[PDB]
């Protein structure tokens, strides 16, 4: 249960495509979130009585850049939080949130970057998914491209989303080819490639760092959705994914009894465990989020209504839905984010507005 | 499928 305590709008009037709370903020520090839209990323700090305090932006030198996505991590040596941002230029920027300086940047993808995710156990491993049909895993400690996930048996159109499982042993990706694909990263090959990426220092050797070209997923399906698949998340060994068909589907590879780690590349079946329907979300690039504990899931629709499902129930199809509406919130909500303590939910919109809901 | 309404 939540109530709307404040809203604001950013001056550019372009869509805000992304929002993320920093879940690596120190004890006793105020809750901070980043928004991305137009050619900028902006940080805000949440205070009492609904106050949303504007801090500082990073604004790209290219007026034609459009940032789509951001993801928090921290510097593994200093603990200081870092923020990665990317979008239409296909350039990943690593931003120091304190000063909003761009510390370094990576380029590879043949196009726009649609999503960034950090590995759940290793703050240096950054996944990017691209309009060029590939995913890339980067090590931002050694500045190395560890692997490219692609090929003719990889995605055949834009990759729109991906997610690591809890342990960071595998990734599920999804995109415009209507497919969801599993890529295991705990193979001997991949764990070795990771270990070598940490051993690489271009000042101490002559070799370039060789990336893995991974051209075959460990599972693939087009049997969940019938249109572009634009958001995916692991829930334990199950998958939650959505398309633009007004449903989030909960499913797993194989038959009901099949262990995720026994699934082979040729597996032809999937099992649907449930489906959460909602209304008026027919456009693509509309992302749901979960709280830190994965007890809840929030999604906005294309007319400014928020749906929140309580997943603290015995089976996925028993999820309990709550809806959150405000008479002044009428634009498409692109993404939501919960604070780490679950006390605040933020929604951002196509009209550049930001909406704060307090628990 | 359209990206915006």
């Amino acid at each position: 249960s939540f109530k709307c305590v404040n809203s604001l709008k950013e001056d550019h009037n372009q869509p805000l495509f992304g929002v993320q709370f920093n879940w690596h903020s120190k004890e006793g520090d105020p809750l901070v979130f980043a928004t991305v839209g137009s050619n900028r990323v902006t940080l805000y700090e949440c205070h009492s009585q609904g106050e949303i305090r504007l801090l500082q932006s990073y604004v790209d030198a290219d007026a034609d850049e459009n940032f789509y996505t951001c993801a928090w991590t921290y510097d593994s040596n200093t603990s200081h939080p870092l923020l990665a941002v990317a979008g239409s230029r296909g350039i990943i920027r690593i931003i120091n949130p304190i000063t909003m300086q761009c510390i370094k940047h990576y380029v590879g993808h043949g196009n726009a970057i649609n999503e960034l995710k950090f590995h759940p156990r290793d703050p240096n491993l950054l996944l990017s998914v691209s309009k060029d049909h590939a995913l890339r895993l980067w090590n931002i400690q050694t500045d190395t491209l560890v692997a490219i996930f692609g090929g003719v048996e990889g995605h055949r159109d834009e990759v729109l989303s991906a997610d690591y499982d809890l342990l960071g042993e595998k990734i599920m990706s999804c995109g415009m080819d209507h497919s969801l694909k599993l890529w295991r990263i705990n193979s001997k090959r991949m764990m070795n490639a990771i270990k070598e990426s940490y051993d690489y220092n271009p000042n101490k050797t002559n070799r370039p760092f060789i990336s893995q070209k991974i051209h075959f997923p460990d599972f693939s399906t087009r049997d969940i959705h019938r249109n572009y698949v634009d958001c995916v998340r692991w829930l334990g060994d199950l998958i939650l994914s959505k398309s633009c068909e007004n449903a989030i589907v909960c499913w797993k590879p194989g038959k009901m009894e099949d262990d995720i780690d026994k699934i082979k590349p040729s597996e032809s079946n999937v099992t649907i465990l449930g489906r959460f329907d909602y209304s008026q979300c027919d456009i693509w690039y509309m992302r749901f989020s979960m709280d830190f504990w994965q007890k809840m899931l929030a999604l906005g629709n294309q007319v400014g209504k928020l749906y929140v499902w309580d997943l603290e129930v015995e089976d996925p199809h028993k999820a309990k839905c709550t809806t959150l509406t405000h008479h002044k919130c009428g634009a498409a909500i692109r993404q939501t984010s919960f604070s780490r303590d679950s006390s605040i939910l933020i929604a951002v919109c196509d009209d550049a507005s930001i909406w704060r809901w307090d628990r | 499928a359209r990206k915006s309404a």
